[PDB]
């Protein structure tokens, strides 16, 4: 360690501060509420009326598991952008105030 | 809940009102959490603590080293164990032999305790102020030399230094 | 609350005439205490730890800023070197230990108060010791464990607070008591030896003898001393439990004043970890956990860059802090080659 | 000859180390793409290579500020050492010094100049006494109903005999009235001796 | 009364330069696309 941070293969006599003390972490947790119900994604996003624009609608979502796979193969959107989070860390998270 | 990190947890006694869910310190870092399952405040402390320092008697002389743990009192979260622990008011000296001789600082461990590398090993000491003396002192006693020496010493001074130019759009 | 002009001090007029003077007729023995500082805290700091923490996207970005790191940890043992280099030059004028020997015979003179006290676990002195107590430190020793703030102590007691972002504080070469047995030696050569030890071997004198001498040396003649040494010895026992009652009632600013500001730059350091310095949070967790690497590096590159500004700003100002201990104990130096070890 | 200056050695190495940890600092990427303005220049074009190059040129331009801001911390220390070798050479060579230990350990005789790399050292010439003995000694003698003390001196005994000599050079002589002067009687003093 | 206090003119010199250097460093960019901060706030919308 002090060899590399000297940038030298030579050490000359004297004491030399290095790193803290590391320890590395053993395992890996998730710990997330208890959802046992699917989004309704086949009432939002297969619905049979939409909302005019000047009176859109807004629905409130809460209490159900987000996983949007099983809209591969009944969905096909044209546009998809997010804003303040990346859409490959979607599956990760938990959202408030949906 | 979505928020990653690293660290230990373990059981808390604050207690949140009921729309909280993370607590913060003062340099903003999540530091309490509730369980979201059992309900629980749990703390995390980070894992990452104490400062180390290697003392060496040149690699142009030998690889032996010695360790210090400036956090640590064995009487552990130390690298190594080996031989010749030596607990210190700097922390636990790893690799060097305690002796109850005491020399002149060689190089200096801190809190009064040097090392050097003698009788070969590296040895840790406490350092010693200066050879003993006596005065005799008497109410009517009084010490006149009778012969001199003439002294012829040196001392050294820095006076300038080395003047510089940069050019910036050249740099 | 009242407003003034501030007054210079009393106005006087001295009674100047061409054949007239004025010749003092008694004296007085007077005892002043001068403080002066010699060292400040010797820190050390961890870049990685500080800027990072155990983020690992962090330290491979910060790749690219080691030799800042390197550069600033090197100003700071500069600096730490530096301390225990002025408190040598300071205290470890002379290597002979003297003792005084168990002759208290000093003409009449009480040295009690100032010599050291073997009922104590230290050798201090009694004046040492109302000293040690009017100056309140920060680190009372120097081993911290891990496991003794290991919860929510940490972030409440300052220290660990510190330590856990990678600010260590390291201790002092010569301890409390080393430092004690060398003024014990300035303090016994100089009342059986008056200043020759100063030049050479200590060469025994009578304590009434060498302040005859020093009589001599300010213009009067032995006589005077002779004549009024039981006056002289009071007066001087007076003063000196003068001093101690002072000091015991009610203070040492200028000492308590370095480690305060000390204690402030590490504690500031710490507050600043809460700057956004233009992300999004400051938080590393927070961006790397919703954000993906190529878009979350803008972020903790503007982190890196605040919270390296901030390594260099601390840093920086304890150079200049540093440069002011040194003069002031380079004068404490001198004071201790002309005032204790001779006659100025 | 044999074997040094240490203190002159460091500046010299302090100041080529600054230099060389500037050129250094030249392959820091500073959050950029790459560290070479060629590499931004060919690659990239003006608008969105401009990004990149302020991005270098603001890491750049706190390396210079930090090697000038280190630079005057360090000309102020060698100005004071500067100054303290302009009193010592005005103090201990164009004079003599009384000041305790500002000219060398001792008693202070002279001093010589001589110059070297970036500074300068002195030759300080002191006297330091040597091979003490012990006496017997007395504040003041009595005569005829009066004290006398030593004009420039101080009274010793071999022994048996009494005598004056000066403070710091055992020169033994005899106790005069011309050595001596008196004031009071020999009623006050406290270790007064008859002689 | 002929003719000086050079060492102690230097000193308000130096302190009035300095004033007036941090004045005239209000006029760069930064790299940002003006140093007005009112020529930014109006055409460019809050975030
Ligand atoms: C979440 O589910 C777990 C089980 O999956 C529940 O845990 C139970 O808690 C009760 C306490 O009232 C215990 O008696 C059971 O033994 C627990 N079950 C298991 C399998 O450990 C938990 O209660 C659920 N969350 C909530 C809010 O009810
Ligand atoms: C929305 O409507 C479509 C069409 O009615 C549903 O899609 C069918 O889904 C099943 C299961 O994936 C497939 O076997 C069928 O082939 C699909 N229909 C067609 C016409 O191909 C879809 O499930 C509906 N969404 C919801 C939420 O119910
Ligand atoms: C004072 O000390 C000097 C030594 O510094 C003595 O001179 C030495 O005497 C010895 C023995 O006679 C010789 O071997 C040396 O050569 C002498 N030294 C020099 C430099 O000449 C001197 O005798 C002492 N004087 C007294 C009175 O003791
Ligand atoms: C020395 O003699 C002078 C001359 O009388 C004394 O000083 C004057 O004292 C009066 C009253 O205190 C003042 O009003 C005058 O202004 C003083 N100065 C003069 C007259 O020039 C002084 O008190 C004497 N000093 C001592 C020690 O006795
Ligand atoms: C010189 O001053 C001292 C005081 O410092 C005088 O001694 C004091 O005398 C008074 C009255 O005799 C006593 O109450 C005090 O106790 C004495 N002080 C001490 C410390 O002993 C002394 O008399 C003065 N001398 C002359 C010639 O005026
Ligand atoms: C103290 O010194 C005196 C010198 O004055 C010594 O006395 C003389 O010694 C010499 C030689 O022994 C004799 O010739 C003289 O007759 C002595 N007397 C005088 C008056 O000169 C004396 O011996 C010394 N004492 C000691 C203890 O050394
Ligand atoms: C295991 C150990 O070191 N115990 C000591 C104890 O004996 C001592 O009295 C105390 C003083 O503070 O420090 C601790
Ligand atoms: C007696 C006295 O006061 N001082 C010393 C004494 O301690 C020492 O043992 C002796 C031998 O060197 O010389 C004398
Ligand atoms: C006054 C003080 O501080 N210390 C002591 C005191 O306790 C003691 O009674 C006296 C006589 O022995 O000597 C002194
Ligand atoms: C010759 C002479 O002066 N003798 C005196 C003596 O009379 C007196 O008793 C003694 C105490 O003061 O001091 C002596
Ligand atoms: C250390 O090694 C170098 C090269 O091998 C050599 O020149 C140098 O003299 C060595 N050190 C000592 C103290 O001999
Ligand atoms: C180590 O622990 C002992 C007792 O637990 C304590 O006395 C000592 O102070 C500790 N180490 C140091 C040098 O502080
Ligand atoms: C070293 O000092 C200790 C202190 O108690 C003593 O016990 C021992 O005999 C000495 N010699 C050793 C252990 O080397
Ligand atoms: C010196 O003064 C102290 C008071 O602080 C007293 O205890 C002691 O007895 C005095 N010494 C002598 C020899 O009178
Ligand atoms: C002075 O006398 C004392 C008392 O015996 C002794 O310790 C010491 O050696 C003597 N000093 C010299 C220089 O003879
Ligand atoms: C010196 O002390 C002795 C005690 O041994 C005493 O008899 C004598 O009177 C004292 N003399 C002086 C001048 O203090
Ligand atoms: C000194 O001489 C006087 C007068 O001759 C005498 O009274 C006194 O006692 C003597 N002192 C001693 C200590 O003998």
């Amino acid at each position: 360690e002090t060899k590399c941070t000297l940038k030298s293969f030579t050490v000359e006599k004297g004491i030399y501060q290095t790193s803290n003390f590391r320890v590395q972490p053993t395992e890996s947790i998730v710990r997330f509420p208890n959802i046992t119900n699917l989004c309704p994604f086949g009432e939002v996003f297969n619905a049979t009326r939409f909302a005019s624009v000047y009176a859109w609608n807004r629905k409130r979502i809460s209490n159900c598991v987000a996983d949007y796979s099983v809209l591969y193969n009944s969905a096909s959107f044209s546009t998809f952008k997010c804003y303040g989070v990346s859409p490959t860390k979607l599956n990760d998270l938990c959202f408030t105030n949906v | 809940n979505g928020l990653t990190g690293t660290g230990v947890l373990t059981e808390s006694n604050k207690k949140f009102l009921p729309f909280q869910q993370f607590g913060r310190d003062i340099a903003d870092t999540t530091d309490a959490v509730r369980d979201p399952q059992t309900l629980e405040i749990l703390d995390i402390t980070p894992c990452s603590f104490g400062g180390v320092s290697v003392i060496t008697p040149g690699t142009n002389t030998s690889n032996q080293v010695a360790v210090l743990y400036q956090d640590v009192n064995c009487t552990w979260r130390v690298y190594s164990t080996g031989s010749n622990v030596f607990q210190t008011r700097a922390g636990c000296l790893i690799g060097a032999e305690h002796v109850n001789n005491s020399y002149e600082c060689d190089i200096p461990i801190g809190a009064g305790i040097c090392a050097s590398y003698q009788t070969q090993s590296i040895i840790a000491y406490t350092m010693s102020l200066g050879a003993e003396n006596s005065v005799a002192y008497s109410n009517n006693s009084i010490a006149i030399p009778t012969n001199f020496t003439i002294s012829v010493t040196t001392e050294i001074l820095p006076v300038s230094m080395t003047k510089t130019s940069v050019d910036c759009t050249m740099y | 609350i009242i407003a003034y002009t501030m007054s210079l001090g009393a106005e006087n007029s001295v009674a100047y005439s061409n054949n007239s003077i004025a010749i003092p007729t008694n004296f007085t023995i007077s005892v002043t205490t001068e403080i002066l500082p010699v060292s400040m805290t010797k820190t050390s700091v961890d870049c990685t730890m500080y800027i990072c923490g155990d983020s690992t996207e962090c330290s491979n970005l910060l790749l690219q800023y080691g030799s800042f790191c390197t550069q600033l940890n090197r100003a700071l043992t500069g600096i730490a070197v530096e301390q225990d280099k002025n408190t040598q030059e300071v205290f470890a004028q002379v290597k002979q230990i003297y003792k005084t020997p168990p002759i208290k015979d000093f003409g009449g003179f009480n040295f009690s108060q100032i010599l050291p006290d073997p009922s104590k676990p230290s050798k201090r002195s009694f004046i040492e010791d109302l000293l040690f107590n009017k100056v309140t430190l920060a680190d009372a020793g120097f081993i911290k464990q891990y496991g003794d703030c290991l919860g929510d102590i940490a972030a409440r007691d300052l220290i660990c607070a510190q330590k856990f972002n990678g600010l260590t504080v390291l201790p002092p070469l010569l301890t409390d008591e080393m430092i004690a047995q060398y003024t014990s030696a300035l303090l016994a050569g100089t009342i059986t030896s008056g200043w020759t030890f100063g030049a050479g071997a200590a060469l025994q004198i009578p304590f009434a003898m060498q302040m005859a001498y020093r009589f001599n040396g300010i213009g009067v003649t032995q006589n005077v001393l002779y004549e009024n040494q039981k006056l002289i010895a009071n007066q001087f026992n007076s003063a000196i439990g003068k001093i101690q009652d002072s000091l015991s009632s009610t203070a040492l600013g200028k000492l308590q004043d370095v480690v305060n500001q000390n204690a402030q730059a590490l504690n500031t350091l710490v507050k600043q970890l809460s700057s956004n310095f233009g992300a999004i949070s400051s938080v590393l967790n927070d961006i790397l956990s919703r954000l993906d690497p190529p878009e979350a590096e803008v972020q903790i590159d503007r982190l890196i860059t605040g919270r390296l500004q901030s390594l260099q700003t601390y840093v920086t100002q304890q150079l200049i802090r540093a440069a002011e201990i040194r003069a002031s104990a380079n004068l404490a130096a001198t004071k201790m080659s002309e005032c204790v070890l001779g006659q100025s | 000859s044999s074997t040094a200056l240490g203190k002159l050695q460091d500046v010299v190495n302090q100041n080529a180390q600054a230099l060389n940890t500037l050129v250094k600092q030249l392959s820091s990427n500073f959050g950029a793409i790459s560290s070479v303005l060629n590499d931004i220049l060919s690659r990239l074009d003006p608008p969105e290579a401009e990004v990149q190059i302020d991005r270098l040129i603001t890491g750049r331009l706190q390396s210079l500020q930090t090697y000038v801001t280190q630079q005057l911390i360090r000309a102020a220390e060698i100005r004071a050492s500067a100054n303290l070798a302009a009193t010592k050479m005005s103090e201990c060579v164009l004079g003599q010094s009384k000041r305790v230990d500002f000219c060398g350990k001792g008693y202070h005789l002279m001093s010589f100049p001589q110059s070297a790399p970036h500074g300068v050292v002195f030759l300080h010439v002191t006297y330091v006494p040597a091979q003490e003995k012990n006496f017997t000694t007395a504040p003041a003698i009595c005569h005829d109903g009066k004290a006398h003390f030593p004009r420039e001196g101080v009274f010793v005994s071999n022994g048996t005999h009494w005598f004056v000599t000066q403070r710091n050079f055992y020169e033994p002589q005899i106790i005069t009235t011309d050595n001596t002067f008196v004031s009071g009687n020999c009623d006050v003093v406290i270790g007064i001796v008859n002689n």
